[PDB]
């Protein structure tokens, strides 16, 4: 799975050769934002709480309509936003995942793989979680260039949703 | 000419556009248009005193005053006092153009012509001129009065 | 492929919780102890190929009938058949240094191995000989004493020294 | 713009009024804007030639048709280096920002030139009218209307 | 994701049966078979001529080898199918072909090393450029392989080869690693005196040595221009009626 | 694929001597500006697919029919064909900018562009009217400073723009 | 060709995916070790000519059979020590633009690709040039972490001979 | 600065060119800090005229010297009168950007007029230049700067 | 005339002793003299390289070498170089006298008629002058370069 120490190794495989000055440049490299990625994790798990329900309670202020309409796909009743917190919940694991591997990978492989099919079958509508995670970009009170950290990362879920 | 012009004329004759070293030298221009209109204001502030202090230092009490000299007479005196304003005006000029050809199309065409015609020294307008350009960098700064005595010189060399 | 960072990584996500703060300490110590990572990692690959003759004269001089005419390792394309993959248990466990974590060379030099030295005839137990005279080698570089500045790498040669045995346990 | 001040107050016996020199500092102030404006208009020339060329062509067909002059690979070759001299001297009138290096080098005998030569005058007013149109597009408003400003000098110079 | 436009082929040598076994001449390729082994030069053969295919003889050297999956093959662990797979998503193999190739040259050179056919046309290869650009090399190439094409014709243990060349060049030498267009690229025509005796004359020149102005330097863009105009207009002038032509007021 | 420190070699090579003083201390401003640079891709990739569907708001709205019936955009599959490869450009402009010189987009990107693009039928010229207005958006982010540490990437946003004009220079 | 900043960029574009933080994050690391990667450059390239004529005459000393032995191949005769500067010097070339290009591209792409197929048909010993290798990496002078800068690269055109 | 571009384009066949609508436009745009120094100027009309009359007394005592021109409480009210009319002509030029209300109000025939009042010009220049360095002192530094030009061109203007 | 030879003749026209102002004028040439003379020297070096660097920055590949223009003829082409040889040359002397009067004196006393006389063109002498000008700029270093771009911008000038 997608992690820079891996794609220095499945390219060096690939061409059945030994690992170059090249491969082990990226490592070198790795680390310097591996300790400014790490700050970034703590920052999302000390402040996890208060981001998951800041987040469903905002995109029900957006999307009124989704606490109105009677519909298994809706959060009409509590079964909803009990399956709301779940799945943005969701979220905030996979993204303080992929700060600490460094790489897109296991926001690759758990969240975004296979997600047009999903959508499309049960109706969600992908605008919602979209509106959910500008809500916690905005609001994990980070700062310095672990704030840039996170930023990529919950940007590159936007990307992949539209 | 303007050094705008000039560098407009010499991109043009080739057929070439604005390439990166005449951009250069046009933001070169126009960073140091500041300081070139400043020193124009304060020179016409008060280029009578500058007049004044340059005979009053070079030319008064001499010889050229006295009679036989070619300033005696009264209406060679207003000659002269013409001719160094002449020299101070188009040295503006010059500065707040940032080329000297229009010292070259203006002043100095048939200057030395003249100046042989009527009998006048040369050496003593060279040395006038000099007094001009001494007075003027003390009295606008020596930042312009570089820009301002490159032109005055010029027009030195060419009366030369 | 897996990882230090990947693999607490993959057993956080089995029983779906958010990595502890003890975890993220065990990590910044990783990340503090991956520039010796590194160092150990380029001195191996660049005295890669003077490890693998002078391990392998050792190899064929300890068990000599080898490449005496009879024995597994006699003929010519046989004797680089034990130079061609002599080196890849040395291409496999750099690949596991740099990664950390075994998971990388239980799949190459540990998953079938065991199957085709017995099915091909060459001795099984005579290369386990001869990768521990790899690691007698390979440690000896990695924390030799010279230039960069003196650290602590004992565990990372420990470790180091871990991944030779087990390239050595699955073959013999 | 320095040259149309000097000669201004040359031709008087004073110096330069300060009121001139604060229109000086002004242009010097907005000399970058200026050199922005002219370098993005010389590095996208050709586009430029190709939109006016189109917007021409497809406007006055009689360039095209063969009583008229650019008729022929030639002529209209010819035609596209007319439109591109205009926008070389449309690019030097916005770097000097007052209209006298342009309309040296190409106002002030144009009339009997295009007399002389067969073509019609109005013809080039619409091209240089569609080089005004491709870099009103080209740029963003505040340019374009500096821009346009020079456009619509030469536009008004060839009627 | 987007499905395939449908291209029209063109009649090539392969598209016709060519029945029978025992009667094509001596000069079809060995259909070498990692079935048939019986020994190891039969192993070495099968390993060469598949690098043959795919880097053109004059390559394949000590270094762009790689080694472990011919390590692998005599073992029989992966398929000759599998194994054209690790040579064509290698990177030895895109510092040779694909980064110094186009994707519409690409998809006509990995056609004639794995499938062993020209593309049919030139919509053909505007056809699968489009899934070089978003799927990505190795994601081109892993289809060529699953294609039903390649799988009918070769199978899954048999080294590709020209189908049915009965007079035709052979592929690996009729096209090159990179074409013309490409070849001041990676070649080095600019440093050789040889060629810059050829474009000394060439008409590309003459456009480059005119000084600024003549209308010869703005021939190309008048030819993109058009734009040309209409005739004039067919009714006589004995039909205008001038006196009653004018509108009062 | 060239780079900028991959260029200044093989020119290098071509004339056969060592690298100069004075290229060095031009790659080493290369290097020196090389964080301003990673900064400035990471917001493009960012809002990558936001510029798209921004420039699909005027790319079909000035020019309607090409959605209307009988345009190239009209159906469905025709549509998503320029939405999947609106973002090529922005796919290989990004790697232009990452890599420092166009080498790269040249030679995939654009090479056969022109080409197709009369075999298609597609309008040529439509493309290269909102390439442009992919540009109006991408310097406007790459710009904007939003949480970032104040500094001067001017250089960058001109020879982005760069790349955009040779983007849409080879296809009009 | 192969280089940190090439190799982020291949492995996304096999993927048909965007530059993600995980090939942006390798080029960061590069940058790093490019600051003492120049210092290896300019290292070698001021003493270019103390280090190939030190090493041209030190292969002459472990092998004095090659100054005396009648052969095209070796460079006893004048043309072969006029050719002995040349193949050695273009060494120290290519040494010098993998250094500057931080990964062993150019140097697999100029000298060490076809090379046995070269030294087998000319008949000039491999062992020849690892002699004179040795001896570049010993007196470059080179010291700190550019000391190292150099000696990956030397020893990784040593790995390639033998 | 409108009448003069007026006239000026008058002078020749054509309209308003592109730079002078730039000119006008930063003139505008200039024009609310134009009249924040006049009224700064306005308000302190007192303090100024009788600081620079002083510092003109203190550089130049021959006017109040008996044989001088301003001896006595009436001579010396009317020279702080005519200090007093230059301020105030000042203040119009730098509210219009033109020198033209000064000249055609206060500089065009002041020589000859002087000259039959017995007044010697040097001491007038020198009172004016007394009132720049007063409002140069009073305003702000590049506000400074634009009053003390226009009070420059008063001075030069005056000898 | 020098610095030393110019303080004399000030201090001398006046009949003035040498007051502390002059003694402050001739130990800061004093002071300056050890970058002057190591400046003349690798100037005097490496002259040919640098008027070859000068014509290739400037003068090459343009109209002026191509027919019609006035570097076509091969003599033309020496009389260039000479020139250039000449400017560099005297403004090594008016570097090392510290004054630059040996350039009005023997340089740009009749060289506008000379070059209006033969049809030189004046703007591309300019433009060569100012890459001499960069180039022994970047050879000498920037403390040098500053007192050799002085005179060799007196003698562009001059020269316009
Ligand atoms: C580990 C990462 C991960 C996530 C996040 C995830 C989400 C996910 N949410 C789903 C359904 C759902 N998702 C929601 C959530 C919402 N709907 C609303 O009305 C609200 C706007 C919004 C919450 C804020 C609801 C209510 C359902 C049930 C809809 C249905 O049953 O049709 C489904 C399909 C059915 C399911 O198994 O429950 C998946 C796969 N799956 C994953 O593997
Ligand atoms: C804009 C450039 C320009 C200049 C300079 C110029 C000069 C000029 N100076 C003249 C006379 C004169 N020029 C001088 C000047 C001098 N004699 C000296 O002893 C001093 C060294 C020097 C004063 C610094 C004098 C004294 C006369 C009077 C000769 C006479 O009229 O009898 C005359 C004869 C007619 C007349 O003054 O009205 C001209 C044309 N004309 C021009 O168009
Ligand atoms: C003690 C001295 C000695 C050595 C070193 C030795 C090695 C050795 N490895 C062999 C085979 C092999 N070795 C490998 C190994 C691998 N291939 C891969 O792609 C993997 C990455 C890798 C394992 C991780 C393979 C695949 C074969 C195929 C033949 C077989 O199954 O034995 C053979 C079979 C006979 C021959 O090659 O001539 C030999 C001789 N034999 C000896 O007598
Ligand atoms: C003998 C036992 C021993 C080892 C192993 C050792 C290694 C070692 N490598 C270090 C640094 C380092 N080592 C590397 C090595 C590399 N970085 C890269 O990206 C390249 C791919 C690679 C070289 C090929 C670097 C870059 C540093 C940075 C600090 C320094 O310059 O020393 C340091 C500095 C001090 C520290 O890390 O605490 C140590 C200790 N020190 C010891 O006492
Ligand atoms: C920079 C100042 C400058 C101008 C203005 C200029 C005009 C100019 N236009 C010319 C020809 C031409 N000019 C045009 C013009 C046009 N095509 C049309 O239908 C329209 C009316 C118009 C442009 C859209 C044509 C068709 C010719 C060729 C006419 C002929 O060959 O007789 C020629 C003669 C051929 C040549 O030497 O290029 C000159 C000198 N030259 C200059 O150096
Ligand atoms: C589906 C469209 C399509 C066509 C038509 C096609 C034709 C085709 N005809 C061929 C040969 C041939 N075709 C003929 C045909 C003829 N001889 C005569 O006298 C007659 C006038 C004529 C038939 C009516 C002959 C004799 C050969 C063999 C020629 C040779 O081998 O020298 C060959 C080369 C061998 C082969 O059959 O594979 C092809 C590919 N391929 C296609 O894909
Ligand atoms: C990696 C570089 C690369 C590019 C850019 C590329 C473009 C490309 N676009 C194509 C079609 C297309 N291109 C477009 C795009 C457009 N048509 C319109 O109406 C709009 C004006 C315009 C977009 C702004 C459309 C709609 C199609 C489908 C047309 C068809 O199917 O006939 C095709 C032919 C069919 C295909 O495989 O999808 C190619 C090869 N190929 C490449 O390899
Ligand atoms: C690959 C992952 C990665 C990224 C994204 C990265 C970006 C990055 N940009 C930086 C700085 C910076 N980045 C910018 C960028 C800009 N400022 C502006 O006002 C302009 C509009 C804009 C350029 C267009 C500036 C001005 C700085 C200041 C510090 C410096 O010069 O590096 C720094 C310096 C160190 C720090 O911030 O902690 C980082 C880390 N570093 C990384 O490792
Ligand atoms: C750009 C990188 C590069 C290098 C370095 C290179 C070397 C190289 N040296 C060669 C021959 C040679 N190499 C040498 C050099 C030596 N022989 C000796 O006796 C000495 C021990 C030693 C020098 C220290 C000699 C004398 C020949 C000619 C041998 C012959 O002609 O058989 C040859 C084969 C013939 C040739 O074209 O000249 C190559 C390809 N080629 C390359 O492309
Ligand atoms: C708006 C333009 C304007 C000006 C400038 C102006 C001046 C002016 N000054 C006057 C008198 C005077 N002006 C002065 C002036 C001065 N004392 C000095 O020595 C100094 C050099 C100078 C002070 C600046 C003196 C002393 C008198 C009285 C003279 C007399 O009464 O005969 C008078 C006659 C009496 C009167 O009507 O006030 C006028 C009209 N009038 C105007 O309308
Ligand atoms: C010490 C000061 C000094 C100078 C400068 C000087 C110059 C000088 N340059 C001359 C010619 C020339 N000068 C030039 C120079 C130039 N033309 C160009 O296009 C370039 C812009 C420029 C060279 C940078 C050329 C081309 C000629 C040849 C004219 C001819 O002889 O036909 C001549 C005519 C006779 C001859 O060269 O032998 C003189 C006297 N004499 C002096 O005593």
């Amino acid at each position: 799975v997608k992690t820079p120490i891996t794609e220095a190794i499945a390219a060096a495989d690939t061409q059945g050769r030994f690992l170059g000055n090249t491969e082990l440049q990226s490592a070198r490299g790795r680390y310097e934002r591996a300790a400014a990625s790490l700050e970034a994790a703590r920052g999302l798990t000390s402040n996890a709480q208060r981001l998951i329900d800041g987040a469903t309670q905002a995109v029900y202020q957006k999307f009124p309509y989704t606490t109105q309409t009677p519909g298994p796909q809706f959060a009409a009743d509590s079964r909803g936003k009990s399956k709301c917190a779940r799945d943005v919940g969701h979220y905030l694991r996979i993204i303080t995942y992929s700060l600490v591997a460094g790489g897109t990978g296991p926001l690759d492989e758990y969240l975004i793989a296979g997600l047009a099919e999903i959508n499309s079958t049960f109706d969600l509508s992908p605008s919602w979680y979209v509106e959910a995670l500008k809500h916690i970009k905005a609001n994990h009170g980070l700062s310095g260039q672990a704030a840039n950290e996170a930023n990529t990362y919950i940007d590159y879920a936007i990307n992949a949703l539209s | 000419q303007d050094a705008i012009t000039a560098v407009i004329n010499s991109a043009d004759v080739q057929g070439k556009y604005l390439d990166t070293a005449a951009l250069e030298k046009l933001k070169a221009y126009f960073s140091t248009g500041e300081l070139r209109v400043r020193a124009a204001t304060t020179i016409s502030a008060n280029a009578a005193a500058i007049v004044k202090e340059a005979v009053a230092k070079s030319l008064l009490y001499s010889d050229i005053t006295r009679p036989g000299g070619n300033m005696y007479t009264t209406r060679r005196y207003a000659a002269c006092i013409r001719d160094l304003d002449y020299y101070l005006r188009y040295a503006t000029y010059a500065m707040l153009a940032g080329d000297p050809s229009i010292l070259d199309e203006r002043v100095l065409n048939g200057l030395k012509e003249t100046y042989n015609s009527l009998g006048v020294p040369v050496g003593a307008t060279v040395q006038a001129i000099q007094a001009i350009k001494e007075v003027t960098a003390s009295l606008v700064g020596a930042d312009a009065g570089k820009e301002m005595g490159i032109y005055l010189d010029y027009i030195s060399s060419g009366l030369s | 492929t897996l990882d230090v960072f990947t693999k607490v990584v993959s057993q956080a996500d089995s029983r779906g919780e958010f990595l502890s703060n003890e975890q993220l300490d065990a990590l910044a110590n990783v990340v503090k102890e991956g520039n010796k990572r590194l160092d150990v990692v380029n001195r191996i690959t660049s005295n890669a190929s003077a490890i693998v003759t002078n391990a392998a004269r050792a190899l064929f001089e300890e068990q000599p009938q080898l490449i005496a005419p009879g024995g597994n390792a006699y003929t010519n394309r046989r004797m680089a058949a034990c130079l061609r993959d002599m080196e890849i248990i040395l291409r496999y466990v750099t690949y596991a240094i740099l990664a950390g974590d075994a998971s990388v060379l239980d799949d190459r030099c540990l998953n079938g191995l065991r199957e085709t030295y017995q099915a091909l005839g060459t001795p099984g137990s005579s290369v386990a000989v001869g990768v521990q005279k790899m690691k007698d080698a390979a440690v000896g570089i990695a924390n030799d004493p010279n230039g960069i500045t003196k650290g602590d790498c004992s565990q990372l040669i420990s470790e180091v020294a871990s991944y030779f045995d087990r390239a050595a346990a699955a073959v013999g | 713009i320095v040259t149309k001040s000097i000669v201004n107050a040359d031709a008087e016996a004073r110096y330069l009024s300060p009121g001139e020199l604060d229109r000086i500092k002004s242009f010097v102030a907005g000399g970058q804007q200026r050199l922005r404006i002219a370098q993005a208009l010389t590095d996208n020339r050709e586009r430029l030639v190709k939109q006016a060329g189109d917007q021409l062509f497809q406007k006055r067909p009689d360039v095209v048709s063969p009583g008229g002059n650019a008729y022929g690979q030639e002529m209209t070759a010819t035609c596209l280096r007319d439109l591109d001299y205009y926008l070389r001297l449309v690019t030097y009138g916005i770097v000097a920002g007052d209209v006298t290096p342009i309309e040296e080098i190409g106002v002030i005998g144009v009339r009997e030139m295009y007399k002389s030569l067969g073509t019609p005058i109005e013809a080039v007013g619409e091209g240089v009218r569609a080089l005004k149109n491709a870099a009103s597009t080209l740029l963003s408003a505040e340019d374009a209307a500096e821009a346009g400003s020079y456009f619509d000098y030469v536009v008004g110079a060839l009627q | 994701a987007l499905p395939l436009l449908q291209y029209k082929p063109s009649s090539q040598n392969h598209r016709v049966t060519s029945f029978g076994a025992a009667d094509q001449n001596e000069d079809t390729p060995y259909i070498y078979r990692i079935e048939d082994v019986s020994s190891y030069t039969d192993i070495q053969n099968i390993i060469w001529a598949s690098y043959r295919q795919v880097f053109s003889e004059h390559e394949i050297l000590k270094f762009n080898r790689q080694k472990t999956l011919e390590s692998q093959v005599k073992n029989g662990s992966i398929s000759v199918r599998d194994f054209i797979r690790g040579l064509a998503k290698s990177e030895a193999f895109y510092r040779l072909v694909v980064s110094v190739n186009n994707n519409y040259r690409l998809v006509d050179i990995t056609l004639k090393r794995l499938l062993g056919r020209s593309s049919y046309n030139k919509d053909e290869q505007i056809a699968w450029s489009i899934v070089i650009g978003t799927k990505g090399f190795s994601g081109f190439v892993d289809a060529l392989i699953d294609s039903e094409e390649y799988t009918k014709n070769f199978g899954e243990n048999i080294v590709p080869y020209q189908r049915k060349r009965m007079e035709g060049r052979p592929h690996n030498l009729v096209t090159p690693r990179y074409g013309e267009d490409f070849q001041e690229k990676a070649g080095t025509v600019q440093t050789d005196w040889r060629f810059t005796l050829d474009k000394f004359y060439s008409r590309k020149s003459q456009e480059k040595q005119l000084r600024e102005g003549d209308p010869r330097k703005f021939a190309d863009l008048a030819a993109s221009v058009g734009n040309q105009g209409n005739y004039a207009q067919r009714i006589s002038a004995f039909d205008i009626d001038y006196l009653n032509a004018v509108p009062n007021r």
